[PDB]
RNA sequence: GAUCAAAAGGAACAAGCAUCAAGCACGCAGCAAUGCAGCUCAAAACGCUUAGCCUAGCCACACCCCCACGGGAAACAGCAGU
């Protein structure tokens, strides 16, 4: 998604939120 | 019975043995147990990996396509049933899932790298 | 200004017939009809029959009529209040602000700040003109008005005049500067746009937004800093905080949108360079004074109109209670 | 058959204090400032709403200020500045407020929604008024305040059968199936209810 | 989440846009049942050898 | 409009005992005041006594007074326990 966007995310969740990666590997063996 | 708040959600029920376990789709209803009664009889499934690994699911689909168009509910774990399948799409909680490991996967090519 | 209502179309002269009649209901817990309190109201004449009506009209505040306190009973008690002694009670009304519910936002606001120069009455003044920011109002020509009471105090009182009274100036200079008229109620605007943007790195944009109806966005000083332009394409105070800001609880801004801590070099030369054509293109308290001349044909053409428009209330409504007490 | 006199009674008995003896709406909806509890309940709330109990301002214990409560008003929801910048707004017409309330409020009102800037006419109730989420919109800033400017495909098996059946009807049809999402309109989830809807407790 | 919410949405968009299907469906079933372009024959010639 | 489903209407639907053989308005007309005197039953009425049941299970009860305003009174016929 877009940062502003996802800035409104960050926005409510103040006191309890995880950072995360984005997209996944296209592949596991 | 004259149950109130009455509406059909369609969900397999367990009628197996004790760690075989076995569920079984019928169109259940709300309020009822696991193992009570329902509206009609389906086909059901088999969570056992048998001879040659295979899972076996049943269904018609000249009734599952008129028994939601009956005015139905359904919950999490059938959703899995038919947006796997390709006659529903496909639910996002695989799509978190098969994803969320490779995102474990991800942190765990990194861990048998920060080994080696 | 006192003798034009007070042809009143009569009515009976007792009061404790009636303060034996509403609380009875009150005590049935019904409710009571509109004309009835306003019975209550032009019935007063001492200084004892002020202090049981403000009783009666918080009793009349419980009940189930919380509207149907029409604003002309606000008035024929707006006409006891100024008549008797309007010092103490008929500030206390406004005290309460909820309890009493009066609101009265027309041409009889113009009628309770007159007079109080009459008596030159410092101390409370200033808490009226504070009961009117927390009103929707200036569409009548106390725009001038309001703010010429508050240059009357900006001179008299020079403090930090509490956590909250900051904002209780500049709300009471902004909605009075939508002038059209001239520079000073866009002079008046900046004053506003300044003072209510000081909290905003000292405590908080909630200071902004408790109570008196501002707004929830960021930028005040920046709408300043455009009017400022607008004053150069047609003010001693914000060079004060032009200074003290880059001198030395919730999340509300994104992390991308900045924080105004760090446009503080961003707002110095902003504003100071502008000053330069404003000397190039082009004291308070005695300017307003002027438009207490110039301007005020003294607007009574909607105060008269209101009045016969009370004839329309009440005989219409005294009509239906004819048919009430018929059918039994 | 045998009839159930008493139990009848009961049905109705009970029914007339269903009406007439409640607990009016400030002595039930009253709260804790400190526990953030409740009198009369007693239960408190989830962790995304404490503060906003304790900071924040109601749709009527603000409105309980105003001439004739403000009657031609403007109101927001607290997250409709956050969820759409767009404005997203609540207007009004009529006013239930209460009259039991020392400092009077937890009342009831309903008026005109726009969503997103959305016109909506013939004024529907108004939601969630006993909560600490709505905005009261100054007198000005109003006329800038209002600033406002197909199909997918079918699942994979059911490509195949619809396809596989035209021949036997007849006319091969490779002719991409494609089904409607235009009939069906694409509603969101703060998007406010019929509060009548929802009966008191 | 914002992505997954727009596929929960995505996920309610479609399934519905399907489940009229699913309505008529047997409502074209409840209609050729009652109404059908052979069952107009059933209506005349259940008369037909009956009289 | 389907789905599901009360109330309601109608037809069904246990056991033993005629040494339970008569029940005692149990009927109908008329928009309505009112009218007629009928209705059920030996092809089992009416009443006792026994029983959870016509098991993808259902019905009934939820300390007692069929119910529960009310009263008795302070109630595991939730699990584990006594
Ligand atoms: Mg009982
Ligand atoms: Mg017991």
């Amino acid at each position: 998604p877009p940062e502003r966007e996802l800035s409104r995310l960050r926005r409510l969740y103040q006191g309890h939120l995880q950072e995360e990666s984005g997209p996944p590997p296209e592949s596991m063996p | 019975k004259a149950y109130r708040g009455g509406h059909l959600t369609i969900r397999l029920a367990l009628g197996g043995c004790t760690n075989r376990p076995f569920y079984r789709i019928v169109a259940a209803h709300n309020k009822c147990p696991r193992d009570g009664r329902f509206v009609e009889q389906l086909g059901s499934y088999d969570p056992l990996p048998n001879s040659h690994g295979e899972k076996l699911v049943a269904l018609n689909l000249d009734r599952i396509r008129h028994w939601i168009g009956c005015g139905a509910h359904l919950s999490k774990p059938m959703e899995k049933l038919l947006g796997l399948a390709g006659f529903f799409p496909l639910h996002p909680m695989m799509i978190t899932n098969a994803e969320r490991l490779r995102r474990k996967r991800a942190r765990e090519v990194l861990l048998a790298s920060q080994k080696t | 200004d006192s003798h034009k209502w007070e042809a009143r179309e009569k009515e009976h002269y007792c009061l404790a017939d009636l303060a034996s009649l509403m609380d009875k209901t009150f005590e049935r817990k019904l409710p009571v009809s509109s004309l009835t309190i306003s019975r209550l109201i032009d019935n007063i004449s001492s200084r004892e029959e002020i202090d049981h009506a403000e009783y009666y009209l918080y009793k009349f505040r419980h009940s189930p009529n919380c509207w149907y306190l029409r604003n002309w009973t606000i008035h024929t008690w707006i006409r006891q209040c100024l008549k008797y002694d309007a010092q103490d009670k008929a500030l206390y009304t406004l005290v309460n602000k909820v309890q009493y519910g009066i609101f009265p936002d027309n041409f009889t606001f113009n009628l309770l700040m007159d007079s109080f120069i009459k008596k030159e009455n410092y101390k409370d003044a200033l808490s009226v003109v504070f009961e009117v920011m927390m009103q929707e109002a200036f569409e009548v020509p106390s725009t001038q008005l309001l703010s010429l009471y508050v240059l009357f105090h900006c001179l008299a009182k020079k403090t930090d005049f509490s956590w909250e009274e900051e904002r209780n100036f500049g709300a009471s200079l902004l909605l009075p500067g939508l002038k059209q008229k001239n520079s000073v109620g866009f002079s008046s605007q900046l004053y506003g746009y300044a003072l209510l943007g000081k909290v905003e790195l000292q405590q908080g944009l909630r200071a902004v937004y408790h109570n008196m109806p501002l707004i929830w966005k960021p930028g005040y000083l920046d709408r300043a800093l455009q009017v400022m332009e607008k004053v150069a394409a047609s003010e001693a105070l914000d060079v004060l905080g032009a200074v003290l800001k880059a001198l030395t609880k919730l999340v509300e801004q994104l992390d991308i949108e900045e924080t105004e801590q760090s446009k503080l070099p961003q707002y110095l030369e902003r504003f100071k360079a502008l000053h330069s054509k404003l000397q190039a293109l082009g004291l308070t308290t005695q300017l307003v004074k002027e438009k207490l001349s110039t301007c005020e044909a003294e607007d009574i053409a909607t105060y008269e109109q209101n009045l016969q428009q009370w004839h329309l209330d009440l005989v219409q409504l005294i009509q239906r209670e004819q048919q009430q007490r018929e059918q039994a | 058959v045998r009839p159930r006199l008493i139990a009848e009674l009961a049905r109705r008995v009970r029914a007339l204090r269903e009406q007439l003896n409640r607990p009016r709406d400030s002595q039930l909806y009253a709260v804790d400032y400190e526990t953030l509890t409740r009198p009369f309940s007693g239960r408190r709330l989830p962790v995304r709403a404490w503060a906003d109990v304790r900071r924040e301002s109601r749709l009527l214990q603000l409105l309980g200020r105003l001439p004739l409560f403000g009657l031609g008003r403007l109101v927001t929801r607290k997250s409709w500045l956050w969820q759409h910048d767009e404005p997203c707004y609540w207007r009004l017409t009529r006013v239930r407020p209460d009259y039991t309330a020392q400092n009077l409020d937890h009342g009831k009102a309903w008026g005109i929604l726009t969503f997103k800037g959305k016109t909506e006419s013939e004024a529907r109730e108004i939601e969630h008024v006993m909560y600490h989420d709505w905005r009261l919109v100054p007198k000005h800033e109003e006329e800038a305040f209002t600033a406002f400017t197909a199909s997918v495909p079918y699942p994979p098996l059911l490509r195949a059968m619809i396809i596989a059946e035209r021949q036997k009807n007849g006319d091969t049809s490779t002719e991409e199936p494609m089904l409607n999402v235009q009939r069906i309109r694409m509603e969101p989830w703060d998007y406010p209810a019929k509060q009548e809807d929802k009966g008191r407790a | 989440f914002f992505v997954l919410m727009e596929r929960y949405q995505h996920y309610r968009q479609t399934v519905r846009a399907l489940r009229m299907e699913f309505v008529s469906e047997v409502q074209r079933k409840v209609h050729e049942a009652r109404a059908g372009v052979l069952a107009e024959r059933k209506a005349l010639k259940d008369a037909a050898e009956h009289r």
